[PDB]
Formats: structure tokens, C-alpha cells, sequence
């Protein structure tokens, strides 16, 4: 199911398949949430691609 | 704002990572709003000093 | 929390662009493969084509 | 299997305890048939193990009078893989006609289809076999593991 | 007919270990239903009661209040089948009031 973790994998992988460098943009309005779902996609690109 | 870049090899494994730093509202370092507040460190030294 | 204001929320999938972001995902074909790739991953599955 | 392999067999199911009752835990099966050169699939085990579970597969034990029934059982089988068809499977991964595939690429299907292996079990196989890029050639590894 | 979801999986994964009830299922006929201004949910469900050229008359499927709205300030629903999707780019109607 759509989560984070998700969108983080699919893109690191997306990168080493097509060999092609990504980007993962947070976008919406003051306090929604930017930030927090950047520490999550580089908590779990620490561990799963480490 | 904040740009994360991590570095990975051809393997697939974190390498390295860069952070590119940008508009950082250093006014308030002087003057805080009405029931705002300084850069956090601030008060977390006056306190776990 | 547990508190979600219908209006506020409509307006930010409207500025944001949420809907015709996926209008295209349904219209258009936001896929696409190389004619090289596709019957170099796929040609496993006709084997006599 | 000659009184003179099945002489040694019990030298290398012995081989196996690391305290001493001279049982082989219901898990070590596999690897005790694989160091005997032989290459049963997960299932193929299992199948002549009465089909047990988990907990129970890390408290039953084996004797090689027990053991030994079964290691023939395995040994003669219908198939096996080679080269043949073995990489003709993996060259489907290849992404362009070079005779070669991303070691990150291997790396997955091996993890994440049928037996599923471990992050680390493919570490430590195909490990030192990619090149600058990265990569390696099928080919070869398929017989590496093979002929090895 | 699916496996069972801890009270915590319960919290990225969608409940549809039910009953196949037919009370949705039925209440279908009520084809009339669309979706409808709202100062307070932005939408809300309705059924339509007569289409009237440029406008029409509907009855809340919430209040039971009877009003009319123009033919152009409804918005059709979504059937029940879509309850809880996981990629809004599926339901078969997109609007501001599905989404």
C-alpha cells in the first residue's frame, strides 16, 4: 500500500535501473508535513541501500 | 530550504552526501514574532547548559 | 488532529494541481519503452513472433 | 551407494555437530546433502522431512542411519538445471545484447523470485565478479556455481 | 477473503474482510445520487428528483431537505466499489468532490 517508504524505493531503484539520477520533491503549503517525509525516505534509504 | 544529494555507487550502495543550504531567515535571531520563537538551540543552551 | 477541513483541503488539490495531474495519467501514456528494451525484456513471451 | 562413499558419507555427516549426540538438527539436512555434492531444491528437502515447521526445524535431530535413507532418496531425481536453459534465463535480464547483466540486477531477481535467496547469499556469490561497471557476465558465473 | 489485519497493519492497509451486502448494492437504484454543495463538507451526497433543463431538483441522501441546483453544481458519484481507494487515478468518476 501508497506510503513513503514506497515512493522512496521506487525511485531508488528506478535510478539504478534505467541508470538515471532522481529527484523526490515535497511540496505543499508551511507545515504540511515537508520535512518529516524527507528524514523518512533517508531513514529508509540508511538501512535498505547501506 | 534544504537539499539533500545522496551518493550512491554502481553496486547500488550510499557513498556520500552533499546538503546545499539556502534562505535561512537569520532576522529572528534578533527579534521573534508574537508568540514565536528563536532558532531552537538557542533556548535548549540556556537551559542545557 | 482528527480534525480535516473539507474547503481548505479542496483548495490545496486545486493550486496544487491534483486532479489534471491525473487526468494525463488517465488521457495520455506516461509510459514508454524503446523499441530495443521491448522486444529485448519481452520476447520471452513470444517466442515465435 | 557403495559401502566406500557411504564409509566417507558418514565422515562428513559426522563433520556436522557442534556438540556432540551425533545429530544433525533437522535444519542442517540441506547443507549436509550440499556438502555431499548434492543440489536439492528447498522443496526437495522438505518433501523428506515430513514437511515440518520452523520451530520444530531447529529442535528435531537426525542419525545418519536415518539420515543416510534419504540422502539417496535425493540422489536419484528426474532433472537438473545447465547452461543450456539455466542462462538462457538470465540473459533475459541483459539489458542490451551485451552478454552481460548489472550485478544489482542479478542481485534482485535472486531476491525476490521463487526460493528467494538472502541479501547476503548473493553478496557472497556473485561478489568479485563484477567489473568497473559493475558488471557481470552470466555466462560465466552460471558455470562458476556450476562446474564448482 | 483475505488473510486477517492487526489493529496495526489496519493503519496502511484497507478493511475488506467483510460481508458482500447488498444494502449498497441496492440502494444503487438511487442512480440519482451525485454530490452537491456544502458550506460545511464542501460536498454531500444527494439523489436527484427532477432534471429540469439547466437545473434540478435533488433531495439530500443526508438531511432528507429537498432543493434544487443547477444542472451544472452536481457532481456524480463514485460507486461503492471504490470506497477507500489506493490510487485515485482508478475511480471511474475524477472530481473535486470523489478526489
Amino acid at each position: 500500500p501508497p506510503h513513503i517508504y514506497a515512493i522512496a524505493d521506487t525511485a531508488y531503484r528506478s535510478m539504478l535501473q534505467d541508470r538515471e539520477d532522481q529527484s523526490i520533491l515535497c511540496t505543499g503549503e508551511s507545515g504540511a508535513g515537508k520535512t518529516e517525509n524527507t528524514k523518512k525516505v533517508i531513514q529508509y534509504l540508511a538501512v535498505v541501500a547501506s | 530550504g534544504k537539499f539533500i544529494r545522496i551518493n550512491f555507487d554502481v553496486t547500488g550502495y550510499i557513498v556520500g552526501a552533499n546538503i546545499e543550504t539556502y534562505l535561512l531567515e537569520k532576522s529572528r535571531a534578533i527579534r521573534q514574532a508574537k508568540d514565536e520563537r528563536t532558532f531552537h538551540i538557542f533556548y535548549y543552551l540556556i537551559a542545557g547548559a | 488532529a482528527g480534525k480535516l477541513d473539507a474547503h481548505l483541503v479542496l483548495e490545496q488539490l486545486r493550486c496544487n494541481g491534483v486532479l489534471e495531474g491525473i487526468r494525463i495519467c488517465r488521457q495520455g501514456f506516461p509510459n514508454r519503452i524503446v523499441f530495443q528494451e521491448f522486444r529485448q525484456r519481452y520476447e520471452i513471451l513470444a517466442a515465435n513472433a | 551407494f557403495s559401502e566406500e562413499q557411504t564409509a566417507e558419507f558418514k565422515e562428513a555427516f559426522q563433520l556436522f555437530d557442534r556438540t556432540g549426540d551425533g545429530k544433525i538438527l533437522y535444519s542442517q539436512c540441506g547443507d549436509v546433502m550440499r556438502a555431499l555434492g548434492q543440489n536439492p531444491t528447498n522443496a526437495e528437502v522438505m518433501k523428506v522431512l515430513g514437511n515440518p515447521k520452523s520451530d520444530e526445524m531447529n529442535l528435531k535431530t537426525l542419525k545418519f542411519e536415518q539420515f543416510l535413507p534419504m540422502m539417496q532418496t535425493i540422489a536419484k531425481n528426474k532433472d537438473q538445471g545447465c547452461f543450456e536453459d539455466y542462462v538462457e534465463g538470465l540473459r533475459v535480464f541483459d539489458k542490451e545484447g551485451n552478454g552481460t547483466v548489472m550485478g544489482a540486477e542479478i542481485r534482485h531477481v535472486l531476491v525476490t523470485l521463487g526460493e528467494k535467496m538472502t541479501e547476503e547469499e548473493v553478496e557472497q556469490l556473485v561478489a568479485g565478479h563484477e567489473d568497473s561497471n559493475g558488471c557481470i557476465n552470466y555466462e560465466e558465473l552460471v558455470r562458476m556455481v556450476l562446474s564448482g | 477473503a483475505q488473510k486477517p489485519l492487526s489493529d496495526d497493519e489496519k493503519f496502511l492497509f484497507v478493511d475488506k474482510n467483510f460481508v458482500n451486502n447488498p444494502l449498497a448494492q441496492a440502494d444503487w437504484s438511487a442512480k440519482k445520487l451525485v454530490w452537491v454543495p456544502s458550506e460545511k463538507h464542501g460536498f454531500e451526497a444527494a439523489s436527484i428528483k427532477e432534471e429540469k433543463g439547466d437545473e434540478v431538483t435533488v433531495e439530500l441522501q443526508e438531511n432528507g431537505k429537498k432543493v434544487t441546483l443547477s444542472k451544472d453544481d452536481i457532481q456524480k458519484m463514485n460507486p461503492p466499489k471504490f470506497s477507500k481507494v489506493e490510487d485515485m487515478a482508478e475511480l471511474t468518476c475524477l472530481n473535486e468532490a470523489s478526489v
